[PDB]
RNA sequence: CCCGGCGAGGGGAGUGAAAAAGAACCUGAAACCGUGUACGUACAAGCAGUGGGAGCACGCUUAGGCGUGUGACUGCGUACC
RNA sequence: GUAACGGGGCUAAACCAUGCACCGAAGCUGCGGCAGCGACGCUUAUGCGUUGUUGGGUAGGGGAGCGUUCUGUAAGCCUGCGAAGGUGUGCUGUGAGGCAUGCUGGAGGUAUCAGAAGUGCGAAUGCUGACAUAAGUAACGAUAAAGCGGGUGAAAAGCCC
């Protein structure tokens, strides 16, 4: 069965996140948790975590076997801008954003 | 009703020999790249490569009337400051007579992706035998 | 519009497009640029005209055997049921009275109903006998009427 | 009977001239002005 | 130094096509234990080629 | 059998049981024509041929549809001269299915 | 009274967008740029209305010529021939003979060579 | 109740008609950024369309063929104000 | 950069005299369909048996419509057995469009015939918001410098000692 695991609003581009998330992209659930294990990314830990979590779902919520489970879906959507204004030289205000991340893990035994 | 349109599945490109001995090179290679379009095919469509493949010998041994062989200077650009670079005919058969044959078959063909697959289906000879016996080619008055 | 004369910035220096003001139509929180004012919309009823109107809308609805002329349609107390009964037994339902001598309890009575209404011989207009379907009137009511048109 | 029996006379209700309303109008872009006239701009003619 | 035209979603994702990241093609097994680590460092307890070197 | 037959000036090779769209011809929706502006007739191994058009052809053709094809946007349109024509279009066709060809 | 452009605006957008339908980049979802596009397409489509005739026309006559010189004649001189023979079969027709039946070519041949001698 | 920092966020369980009504809360368009599926696409030059159309996929029908998507190759064609 | 046939090429595929031909326009004709303008026979709210003719168009002039909000018509009618809106799709109109249904949406919409309009946006270096783009690029603010041990804690180059 399918469970879905969302994080919302993670202080990070989603574009930046998509690089992690395509790494572990259809991979064996331990295999890619182990691969983000390892991986030298900010945006690695909060992927890793959302999978953890997911597991976790998995095991109680459905009873379902860790290894069986697969990284399916892994849909990292754009987040909300907090927009902060960044002085520049000469009066110049630049509205810089400060973008957030939707990260969708979900996991499935086929 | 519905006019046909020509496909690769169905087409059957067959195969000739051409000898450039002691002929003319003009009417020749106009030939030759009317054969590759498929103008004397039944079927022909300007969108579907139809047309025959063929074999070309004897690229020196070709024919040019009047001051031609030596009057006649074939261009080509290297892509660089001052890379204009100057051949004569009789230049060109010395070093690669293959070459001009090939070239002319190029103007006398479309410039797109059709043209290069048309070109493709010619292979040049400078001598007087060829090595594709498998394939059975018949020799055309061309 | 509650604004300032200020320009919002300078003509030519600054990039941005020719700014005059923020009170200007084509902004946020300005103009509406042809703003309509409290306005008389009455059209000049030509008084011929108007009678010329009358005439032919009676003269329809005594074709369309809409137009039902009674003697004697009084309502005894200020009682909307006496009224709905007395519609009952004339069958009708989207009605206009038009009275000569105008009956108080009547009045009262034709307030309430949507469908029912009661107006004075002098006072009636061309909208409402038009809008309502059966136009029931007395014979003085009609006198008074012709007299009105001539 | 009705109000939605009535109807006015052919020619008594004309269209009338709605100016700037894009190229299938006619009477658009300019609307019967022409090209960069005192007579094409708003406030604009001269005095009788 | 500025673009003139704005350039397409699908440029920027062929551009994108190199700049995502290499992942680690396996982990690296504590051969008494059975500990899962980075290749060439040590394991989280402090083992190194069978061997506990280090108490942190 | 196949045959060969020009009407409303376009010319259309056709065979028996083919169902070909024609030209608004002005006939019911449920009859059956016949066709004398035979140029060929194709047997298989002797084809009939003669003049503009042939001496003893007829063509029983059974009238199947009439209706609009599919819808063609016509725009019209001039470059910086304020312009902008749009005419919509569906040709009326009538659609022929042929009983036999008829010698 | 006041009118909100919204809704009607948006269905304005919405035909064009859908005309706009296997257009690359913004040509299928900015509007500004994909309502030219259409317009654009429009115009070929006219064109290409009395453009396309004489396109299929080419293709048939070279068709014809293949075919003919095949059978071992010129174009022109065969649709010489067929003129004054008085047969009203056109160019599409013919081509069509070519691709598929060869023996109804090969006759028509014959009976202009016969009408050319 | 589980996950995680006795976090955020989530998932369950529960409320209700509905949480595809969770305080970022009615509907929730477009641009914009995405995943998955479809077909194409890495020797091929240009307002990116159009016309023609190979093939490949996918719906139907009792066969037949039509739709839909894609469009290799190909004729013509230089935005809109 | 061949660069003064458009190019390949050509001794005819040049150039001059003559003829038979074919292509070559959205030209004319063929078949079908739509109108605008007169002539006529009959009539009317003119339709036509017709008949001819006409139908590129900028500024600009004339004529005809559709749709949006509201108003009456309408305490009418459709509508929680699912309105408006959104989103698709199929159909149907000469066009702005209109009708039908799928899913969402969860309460209103409005026939017909009129009336009134802040009525129909793509351009104004338009205005407001949202979101791209350069791009995960430059940058991270003085070139007074850190470095290790132990500590708490989910986690320490920056925090405590
Ligand atoms: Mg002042
Ligand atoms: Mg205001
Ligand atoms: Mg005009
Ligand atoms: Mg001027
Ligand atoms: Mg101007
Ligand atoms: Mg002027
Ligand atoms: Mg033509
Ligand atoms: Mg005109
Ligand atoms: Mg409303
Ligand atoms: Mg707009
Ligand atoms: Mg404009
Ligand atoms: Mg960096
Ligand atoms: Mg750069
Ligand atoms: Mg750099
Ligand atoms: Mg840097
Ligand atoms: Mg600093
Ligand atoms: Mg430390």
């Amino acid at each position: 069965m399918e469970t879905i695991a969302k994080h919302r609003h993670a202080r990070s581009s989603a574009q930046k996140v998509r690089l992690v998330a395509d790494l572990i992209r259809g991979k064996k659930v331990s295999q890619a948790l182990d691969i983000l294990t390892y991986t030298n990314k900010k945006a690695a830990v909060l992927v890793k975590k959302v999978l953890e979590s997911a597991i976790a779902n998995a095991e109680h919520n459905d009873g379902a076997d860790i290894d069986d489970l697969k990284v399916t879906k892994i849909f990292v959507d754009e987040g909300p801008s907090m927009k902060r204004i960044m002085p520049r030289a000469k009066g110049r205000a630049d509205r810089i954003l400060k973008r957030t991340s939707h990260i969708t893990v979900v996991v499935s035994d086929r | 009703m519905k006019t046909f349109t020509a496909k690769p599945e169905t087409v059957k490109r067959d195969w000739y020999v051409v000898d450039a001995t002691g002929k003319t090179l003009g009417r020749l290679a106009t030939e030759l790249a009317r054969r590759l379009r498929g103008k004397h095919k039944a079927e022909y469509t300007p969108h579907v490569d139809t047309g025959d493949y063929i074999i070309v010998l004897n690229a020196d041994k070709v024919a040019v009337t009047g001051n031609k062989r030596t009057d006649k200077v074939y261009y080509h650009h290297t892509g660089h400051i001052g890379g204009i670079k100057q051949a004569t005919f009789e230049e060109m058969i010395a070093r690669r007579p293959e070459r001009v044959i090939e070239i002319a078959v190029k103007g006398m063909l479309p410039k797109g992706p059709l043209g290069r697959a048309m070109f493709r289906k010619l292979k040049v000879y400078a001598g007087n035998e060829h090595n594709h016996a498998a394939q059975q080619p018949q020799v055309l008055d061309i | 519009v509650t604004g300032s004369g200020k320009k919002p910035w300078r003509q030519k220096g600054t990039g941005r497009a020719r700014s005059g003001s923020i009170k200007s139509p084509i902004w946020r929180s300005g103009g509406v640029t042809f703003a309509a004012r409290p306005q008389d919309h009455s059209q000049k009823v030509n008084k011929k005209m108007y009678r010329g109107a009358l005439k032919s809308i009676l003269s329809e609805l005594v074709r369309q055997d809409r137009l039902i002329v009674v003697e004697k349609f009084s309502v005894e107390a200020p009682k909307t049921k006496l009224l709905a009964q007395k519609l009952k037994d004339m069958a009708l339902e989207d009605v206009l009275i038009i009275t000569g001598e105008l009956d108080e309890n009547l009045f009262l009575a034709a307030r309430n109903l949507h469908k029912v209404d009661v107006r004075d011989a002098t006072g009636i207009d061309p909208v409402s006998l038009i809008a309502f379907d059966k136009v029931v009137m007395t014979a003085d009511a009609v006198k008074q009427v012709e007299e009105m048109l001539a | 009977m009705r109000l939605n029996t009535l109807s006015p006379a052919e020619g008594s209700k004309k269209a009338g001239k709605r100016l700037g309303r894009g190229i299938g109008s006619g009477l658009g872009k300019t609307g019967g002005r022409g090209h960069k006239g005192q007579k094409s701009r708003s406030g604009g003619g001269v005095r009788r | 130094a500025v673009q003139q035209n704005k350039p397409t979603r699908s440029k920027r994702g062929m551009r994108r096509s190199h700049d995502a990241l290499t992942a680690v093609t396996s982990l690296s097994v504590d051969k008494t234990s059975g500990e899962k680590h980075l290749r060439h460092h040590i394991t989280a307890d402090g083992y190194y080629r069978g061997r506990k070197v280090i108490a942190k | 059998m196949y045959a060969v037959f020009q009407s409303g000036g376009k010319q259309h090779r056709v065979s028996e049981g083919q169902t070909v769209r024609l030209e608004k011809l002005d006939i019911a929706t449920g009859e059956t024509v016949e066709f004398a502006e035979v140029l060929m007739i194709a047997n298989g191994e002797e084809v009939k041929i003669g003049v503009p058009f042939v001496d003893g052809g007829v063509i029983k053709a059974e009238v199947v549809a009439h209706g609009r094809g599919e819808k063609v946007k016509i725009v019209k349109f001039r470059r910086r001269k304020h312009y902008r024509k749009q005419q919509g279009h569906r040709q009326w066709f009538t659609d022929v299915k042929i009983t036999g060809i008829s010698a | 009274a006041r009118v909100k452009r919204g809704v009607i605006a948006r269905a304005r957008h919405k035909k064009i967008l859908k005309q706009a339908k296997g257009y690359y980049g913004a040509r299928s979802r900015v509007y500004r740029v994909a309502f030219q596009a259409v317009i654009k397409a429009g115009q070929y489509a006219y064109r290409d209305r009395r453009q396309r005739k004489r396109q299929f026309r080419q293709l048939w006559i070279a068709r014809i010529n293949a075919a003919a010189r095949q059978n071992g004649i010129s174009y022109s001189k065969f649709i010489n021939g067929l003129k004054k023979a008085s047969v009203e079969i056109d160019r599409k027709i013919l081509a069509d003979i070519a691709v598929f039946d060869k023996v109804a070519f090969t006759a028509l041949v014959e009976k202009a060579k016969a009408a050319l001698a």
